[PDB]
């Protein structure tokens, strides 16, 4: 997963100085910097609050899969928090998977999962 | 000894709008690096004209430099200098290449040269 | 301290070159649409052409002054110009050369006229003294038919009541990214009318006058559009060209400014060395 | 008087450093950019001529006040000798009243003289 947030985290950083132009190609442009916004949102992290190996996997999973573009910036945090309470009370099953076997769960179910949180997140 | 009750009012006055209007081009050549001539406003337009030519008028031929070049030499009068780049800076030159003030000395030899090349 | 200028003024010159990067690309986007509009303008006109090449030769007469010359006591100018500078010649040109050829070929006092699109021709010819009758600014960067029908339609109407007997315009012409040529057009009266090979006759209701007299003013109001359409897309490239030419430049400065920036660092570490032993020494 | 000076050169300054080819050409900016063009003109001054700290209230009062805004900046400094020529005639209570009190005279009496000597000058 780390190679894709790698590749859009240098995209973003190119083209970060020229966000306050909304006039730029409505294709490459506005993309890139519609998910480094979010990449770099994502990245923030509270203090003296460490995450597990396994949440961040999944968290950097839904954010470079597309699963975030319709989140808002302003939300991509609550859309974390709400996402972490999510996995720990019902999804189990990926986060024993991903701990007992260093490798990613099935993409169906994972997909499953965050179209289901998905679902019952509510956004301001 | 530059005053004006030492040198002349007049010379001293030419000297001074000569160090002006040099010092303008001097600011604008980073302007003219980055962006061109196309940018900048139209007197200063009029102010490059004028102070390359100036620069170019500024140049001499030396009675010493005959044996290297063949250029004879010449020796301007301080009246001939004043009255030349008071001409040039009046905008009556304004037409010839700036080729023609390279190594002349008179403001004449400006004129002749320009002729020469078929001005 | 040298070393401490040279860094501001690489500094300064890494934001120019930032600047310029973002009008460039900004220019190309706005590029892509001015293209789009000219590809969507075309449909009208050439109906049109091809109307007014049916009726206005061969169905029968010169029913119209509009088509047939009077003898020239006026001349009306239409320039079109950027409201913005910022780009390589592109008003310099036109401006240049309607200028030149006033001078040249005209400019008795009162024998002319000019219209002016643009605030950088506005300063111009208010500058130059340049009598000036019909104004317009402030157009978007992708003007449409309503922005300029009421200019078009004035300037169709002073011509029409004898106010001058023949009117210019002067454009650049879009080719490609690089080129940018003027290009000057005798729009009215209708001296040159191309032939249609369709060669199909209506039934006029009522007849032809009045379908010329309505015609005529829609077709020279499409024929400025074009023009106006072709003006936006040269600005927009030869905005795009110079804003390349100055990041170009910039990375030159920059580089050079390196060289002596690395000069500048050797010179002032051997100094703080040399006089560390040096006061060591003193001991 | 020379309050308002520092901030009049600072826009001045911060204006001119761009206004050369940024054709903002805001009604405020042409203002301020004449305003302080007319007050570096005053500013000037010859060697070994030293003036009267009256005199000089005087004509900064006269620039601040915006007396001089219509006057040509070429013109600028022979509006100054001229204004210094008049006061050496008539007004001489005002420069006795300021040499005496250390303070400006009444406003209207001021600006009333100001007026005489503008319309007795000779614009070039």
């Amino acid at each position: 997963v780390a190679g894709t947030l790698r590749l859009d985290l240098a995209a973003y950083r190119e083209l970060e100085a020229f966000a306050q132009f909304g006039s730029d190609l409505d294709k490459a442009t506005q993309a890139k910097l519609a998910r480094g916004a979010r990449t770099v949102e994502v990245l923030k992290q509270d203090l003296h609050q460490p995450i597990p190996v396994e949440k961040q996997v999944l968290i950097i999973y839904a954010l470079t899969r597309g699963f975030l573009d319709d989140i808002p910036v302003e939300d991509v945090r609550r859309f974390e928090k709400e996402f972490y309470l999510f996995l720990d009370q019902n999804g189990q099953h990926l986060l024993e998977h991903i701990r007992t076997t260093k490798d990613l769960p099935n993409e169906d179910d994972l997909n499953k999962a965050i179209e289901a949180f998905k679902k019952t997140f509510v956004v301001s | 000894a530059l005053a004006p009750e030492i040198v002349g009012e007049e010379h001293y006055q030419v000297a001074r709008k000569v160090q002006q209007t040099l010092q303008r081009y001097k600011e604008l050549q980073d302007i003219i690096a980055i962006l061109g001539m196309d940018e900048l406003s139209d007197e200063d337009k009029l102010v490059v004209h004028r102070a390359r030519r100036i620069q170019f008028f500024l140049s001499q031929n030396f009675h010493v430099a005959e044996q290297f070049t063949g250029q004879p030499g010449s020796y301007v009068p301080v009246k001939e200098t004043v009255r030349g780049f008071k001409e040039i800076l009046e905008g009556k030159y304004d037409h010839l290449p700036e080729d023609a003030f390279r190594l002349v000395g008179r403001i004449e030899e400006v004129v002749e040269k320009a002729k020469a090349m078929g001005v | 301290a040298s070393l401490r200028d040279i860094k501001t003024r690489i500094n300064a010159t890494k934001k120019t070159s930032q600047i310029t990067k973002a009008m460039e690309m900004v220019s190309t986007s706005k590029l892509n649409r001015a293209e789009q509009n000219a590809k969507s303008f075309v449909p009208y006109m050439e109906k049109i052409q091809e109307v007014v090449a049916n009726v206005a030769l061969g169905a029968g007469g010169a029913s119209h002054p509009m088509l047939v010359s009077r003898p020239v006591k006026k001349t009306g100018y239409l320039v079109i110009t950027s409201d913005r500078g910022l780009a390589g010649a592109y008003n310099s040109n036109v401006l240049r050369l309607v200028y030149q050829t006033i001078q040249k070929r005209h400019a008795s006092p009162d024998e002319y006229a000019i219209i002016v699109i643009g605030r950088v021709g506005l300063s111009f010819f208010r500058k130059r003294n340049m009598p000036v009758i019909l104004d317009i600014t402030r157009l978007p960067d992708q003007p449409s038919f309503a922005d300029i029908k009421e200019i078009a339609r004035k300037t169709v109407g002073l011509f029409a009541d004898g106010t001058f007997d023949e009117l210019y315009m002067y454009y650049n012409h879009y080719v490609s990214a690089i080129q940018q040529e003027v290009t000057e057009r005798k729009l009215l009266p209708l001296t040159d009318l191309a032939e249609n090979k369709q060669r199909t006759v209506y039934e006029f209701e009522p007849s032809q006058e009045e379908i010329l007299d309505v015609l005529l003013p829609q077709y020279a109001e499409s024929l400025i559009y074009g023009a106006l359409l072709d003006a936006k897309a040269s600005e927009h490239a030869a905005r795009m060209t110079a804003m390349k030419n100055a990041t170009d430049n910039a990375n030159e400065l920059i580089r050079t400014l390196t060289l002596s920036y690395n000069r500048a660092r050797q010179a002032a570490i051997t100094q703080e060395i040399t006089e560390i032993v040096a006061g060591a020494n003193a001991l």
